[PDB]
């Protein structure tokens, strides 16, 4: 409580606010990180008017701080985004994600013989080299990828 | 007579282009006028002894609208011939004894051409031989350009794919060499590269040609696309999977496409040209396919046929 | 034109009672005077991913005493079709770019009636598809039930067998529900009883049915016997054995039958009709079977052609 | 103004307002509708209070008007849904969601050996009101079934 | 000698109270003190006419925990006996020639009692024999419900899935029948029902039974939840679909089971019980498969050896 | 205990130089004295979800030449496990109640490293995982290796054949760089040359390495020579035979080796080296395929045995 409006909708107490998301970014979050999967009030401002970029998503979770590696998480999605973290209508965190070492469970092995397609196995990827562009091994079958062909299905 | 009369359709090398030409002209006829009794009591033998569906029955239906009966076998599934060692010089000389033509498949390279030393007087058209030819699946490739094209010569015509292996992409760049100034664009996983041979044949024509590797390059200039099958066992799971999946076609890449264009495949198609592709007015493959009808009866007609009254 | 003019058969449940009574009208005149340069010109395609050389070998003469060509494939048996990742939407748009009807049977329900978005404007006339549909097995049985018995109304039918997983049975109740006043029996093994989904659809209409455990409580009353093939897989050795196999038909069980009573059969039938049961004047199963050509001929008249002269 | 109410809910000017969706539908409509695909200002609110009826969520989908037939595919979903449109700063209509004739796309058939499962074809169900529930019967195989065993699978 | 020196252990029914008590008393023992060089010197032959890999390397593994040796076989179409031609009867009488005991699997009921009347003293010990008997997995579930809940008296316990056909839960219920006080609840889909054979036998002991739908309706009392797998190939697809909202186990459904409640099942478990289930305390079909290998090193101990004193 | 002692044997990245030296290191002292009562009471499972059998008896051996006992099986299409309904999940967590070491072969690539998280306390070696690795070959190599030339160090190494899809020669380049001034030679026809990750990985460490095209041209400097075979499958016919005067041995290739040089193969070797190589002293093929026997006798007893005071 105070003032929200939309252009830049406001203040939830306590809670996490990432916002600058890409744009249409917002929606791959909830979907594959399952931050809706909660009972807290949770509001959205998708496709809004701002600061360079034009138009960005936004996500407010309040009563849930994520962070240090769910934070991270997001990298490879929405790697400026900030993750303003918010306690008694004053943020009193503010972090930007870096690349993990490790993605589990959110992508897919690309290599078709992979086992892990067929099994009770979450997925899992080393990370490696920053931002030249990203290469991602899996866990079980060993074989590296380009990020972007992951990435695409 | 006709120059094809009488001749066994074995090789794509030795149709002229007079000939390419001739085949053509009367598929156009018969599309337009067609002539439903024109081999009436000829019988034809279609041999298939690899399994091929999609081929045959265009070839049987082909030879059903003009008239012929159809006696014949698929095979990979057990029809007991080359049991008990029966050669096929053997099995030739003796289908040639009672059919008016023999239309054949075969795995081994070269097995159309020997049943042409056997076969007598009876035509051997062939529908493939291995790795080898093809010549019906280039005539009404062809036919397809001609027809959407209005002309075979002039054309930048892009091969995208597994170059190296597919039999139809190598004998149609030898057939449109027969014409002039066509340029070609090559797009291929480096593992999956158009042939030496093909190259040096292009080169010492004075055709030209290029090597790209995204389609995004060529689209504007590019008047037929002849997409194809890369299958999954000439490169391993994750190579196919890799940064290599993306010779395909998908509907925003056609956006700066020439009004004319058209994406041509001889199927089948798995994912290489993504379903919205369809709806577009530049898709043709399947219309390519139903003009293997013509290109097939006017191959039939034109060899069982002295003089062809068009 | 005909109301069935270019109209896709694939369900029983898509024929009115005007369309049913039109089929069968004409199977009467094409069986009283034939019609065999009909379908003159005409190709049909014989699709047969499943096999069932019974019913393809009755379609397909059906065809033949038409006039038409047929080109086609019978399979589990590789004819390599659905090879390399082939869709069955893909096989048919190319099927339809030279066929003038497609006649196909499928192991999974549904696929006769995706053909249809596919087919462009040639027929597809679903010869079955997994346990769903069979019209053309219906369309056989109703044509010898009026033929026999003069009508197809105010009958009192028996069904006998496996209810539950016998398709045939499951549409032919559909069809006889189309129809006034008809009385059912069934008779079942208990682990084989007629589906709640059909009982609820009967009582829905006002329509009688009762259940029986013996064909002798049901006899004197009963003109049409459909009996039915109980396959051993459905039960277990022991059970097919124990007291449930005693739905089998015998000729001393017809004593008290009437004149008119007529005992029908799918087909094959292994020992549910015992053979004596043929010499009888009721046994009418092979002369229906015979009937799968007139009702078959007359589905592909009316489909193929506008104003059909009588 | 406070009983919180909203803090001051961005009256969207023009659009779609979606209410009353019944607590975690919200973001399946999301998904299955693909409300997202599309450039327009939405705003969404999940685990709202319903201190009226229930716990709520609400989309508001800025100058988009979402009808007929689109209102009554939601019927399967948030049966105690009220769309309201709005044209400049208040309602201008009410609906609410009614049972269709067909429910096309989103559903699967029940049936493994159906067509429909293997090929490009977009699913469509019959709806049927057997009172005590709603069957739904597929278009491909014909088989009706409970409207509960389809929205699992 | 121990009750059990040399018999054959063909079915539960010939086994009394006190026999499989003796069982259970000598597998916790073994469990507990291994004896390793117990049957040095021994041959087992593992004849298993149908194959089944897991039963197959659970007794294998207690034979050689035992210290025996292990000649044998699995047939799945290749490896000659049996042929037809040779008897089951002469294998048996040759292979008893060459080994000290017989553990073997065949397709046909009562292969393993046909056996016994050929092997002269060799004993044998049936590991499935058709849709009959298969005592040493009664044998292991009786171990797993007496090592979990303390006793095999006065338990609540439910049985579900494919009732009318799943082998080891007709089996379960005679011998969980020989003990007191046992209340029964049978879950199943009513195609799929206990058969009244198994019912009727309950009722003559005076035993208390019910039947229920879901797991649901009984999560609460129970002790041993016992899991089939349903069979879908004695169902149609559509069937199998449509009950209730299934009887399949998820974690959800267990926040209402008794703390020392447990979830068995025989494996394999496609889909049945979720992987949620697996990570909770009322898990224990693994631990169940573990303790095979000491219900069969019992049964091998108890035949093999006169006395045993451990 | 030992650094490998309940370890798995999963992947040669996995291993460190320090790892794979102990284990050279113990295999010499097992190949000089024997241990035959070393993992007696031990039970270990064979399973070959693909089949091998040279991999398959090499181990078995090793597991016997050590006293443990084997369960286990092989499977080309036949016997049960794994399914499709079974999980490979479920199949492990099974098995690691009946075992105490599992060694697998399975087509899929991880499938080994899946089993790991099933396991429990069981260790599980692998045997080969589709196209990823294959430890135990590349230890026996090293140990060939080793025992010929006296060093891993400061070598030069030919590798020649299908370097593309070579597992054996990927892991092998792997582990001969954990040590230091290894020369490596590839000798590979283009489309099948040794992939820019090994490549890569080499220029990291600095290593020195050259691509030849025919061995003829580093016969001379080399010490080991480590043929692979070309899959014909993989290649077409003619591409097949249209390379140099190929890339296969023969003695007279030889006549230029340096005295200590070795001919390394994994087998099976079709033609790639001829008859006439066996004969000289550069043969050293089948001593490599004797010296599995001691180097996975060397892995099963690190890995089950805390302390080896041999
Ligand atoms: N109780 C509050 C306080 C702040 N915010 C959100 O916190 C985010 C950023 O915090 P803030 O540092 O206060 O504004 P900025 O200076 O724009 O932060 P930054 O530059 O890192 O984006 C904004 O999206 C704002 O909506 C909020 O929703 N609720
Ligand atoms: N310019 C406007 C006007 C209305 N609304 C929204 O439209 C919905 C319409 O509800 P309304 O008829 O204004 O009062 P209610 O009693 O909430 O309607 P209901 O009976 O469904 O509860 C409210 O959620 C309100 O936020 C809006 O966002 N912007
Ligand atoms: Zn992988
Ligand atoms: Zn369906």
């Amino acid at each position: 409580m105070t003032h929200d409006n939309k252009l830049q909708v406001e203040a939830i107490k306590r809670g996490t606010v990432i916002d600058h998301i890409p744009a249409q970014i917002g929606f791959k979050l909830l979907s594959l990180f399952k931050l809706t999967e909660t009972d807290q009030r949770i509001t959205i401002g998708l496709n809004l008017p701002s600061g360079e970029m034009g138009r960005k998503d936004l996500i407010k979770i309040e009563n849930t701080f994520l962070s240090e590696d769910q934070v991270d998480q997001l990298a490879l999605y929405a790697p400026q985004a900030t993750v303003n973290r918010i306690d008694n209508y004053e943020v009193v965190g503010k972090s930007r994600p870096s690349l993990p070492e490790r993605i589990d469970n959110v992508l897919v092995c690309p290599n078709s013989n992979c086992i892990s397609h067929a099994e009770p196995v979450s997925s899992s990827f080393a990370v490696r080299k920053r931002a030249n562009d990203i290469a991602l091994k899996c866990k079980y079958c060993e074989k590296e990828f380009s990020h972007n062909v992951v990435l695409a299905n | 007579a006709n120059p094809l009369y009488q001749k066994h359709i074995i090789s794509i090398n030795d149709l002229s282009r007079d000939d390419l030409n001739l085949v053509l002209a009367t598929a156009a006829k018969l599309k337009a006028n067609p002539q439903p009794e024109l081999l009436k009591h000829k019988v034809i033998a279609s041999c298939f002894f690899e399994a091929s569906t999609r081929t045959r029955l265009s070839f049987e239906t082909s030879m059903h609208r003009l008239g012929a009966s159809v006696v014949g076998f698929s095979d990979s599934a057990n029809t007991s011939l080359g049991k008990k060692g029966e050669t096929l010089a053997d099995t030739i000389s003796v289908i040639s004894t009672y059919v008016d033509a023999i239309v054949m498949r075969h795995p081994q390279e070269g097995a159309a051409r020997l049943a042409t030393e056997f076969s007598g007087n009876v035509p051997v058209l062939n529908a493939g031989d291995g790795s080898n030819q093809h010549p019906t699946q280039t005539l009404l490739d062809l036919f397809t350009i001609q027809e959407t094209q209005g002309r075979l010569d002039n054309l930048h015509v892009a091969m995208v794919g597994d170059l190296k292996y597919g039999r139809t992409v190598h004998s149609l760049t030898q057939a449109l060499a027969k014409f002039d100034g066509n340029r070609f664009y090559f797009i291929a996983p480096d593992a999956l590269a158009m042939p030496q041979y093909i190259l040096d044949m292009l080169d010492e024509k004075g055709i030209a040609w290029s090597l790209h590797s995204s389609i995004e390059e060529v689209m504007a200039e590019v008047d037929i696309l002849y997409m194809t099958r890369v299958q999954k066992e000439r490169l391993d799971p994750s190579e196919y999977a890799n940064v290599k999946a993306q010779f395909v076609l998908r509907a925003s890449d056609l956006h700066n496409a020439k009004a004319n264009m058209k994406v041509l495949h001889p199927l089948p198609r798995v994912d290489e040209i993504a379903t919205d592709v369809d709806k577009t007015p530049h898709a043709w493959y399947f219309q390519q396919a139903g003009n293997g009808i013509f290109a097939r009866q006017a191959l039939l007609a034109l060899v069982l046929n002295r003089d062809l009254v068009l």
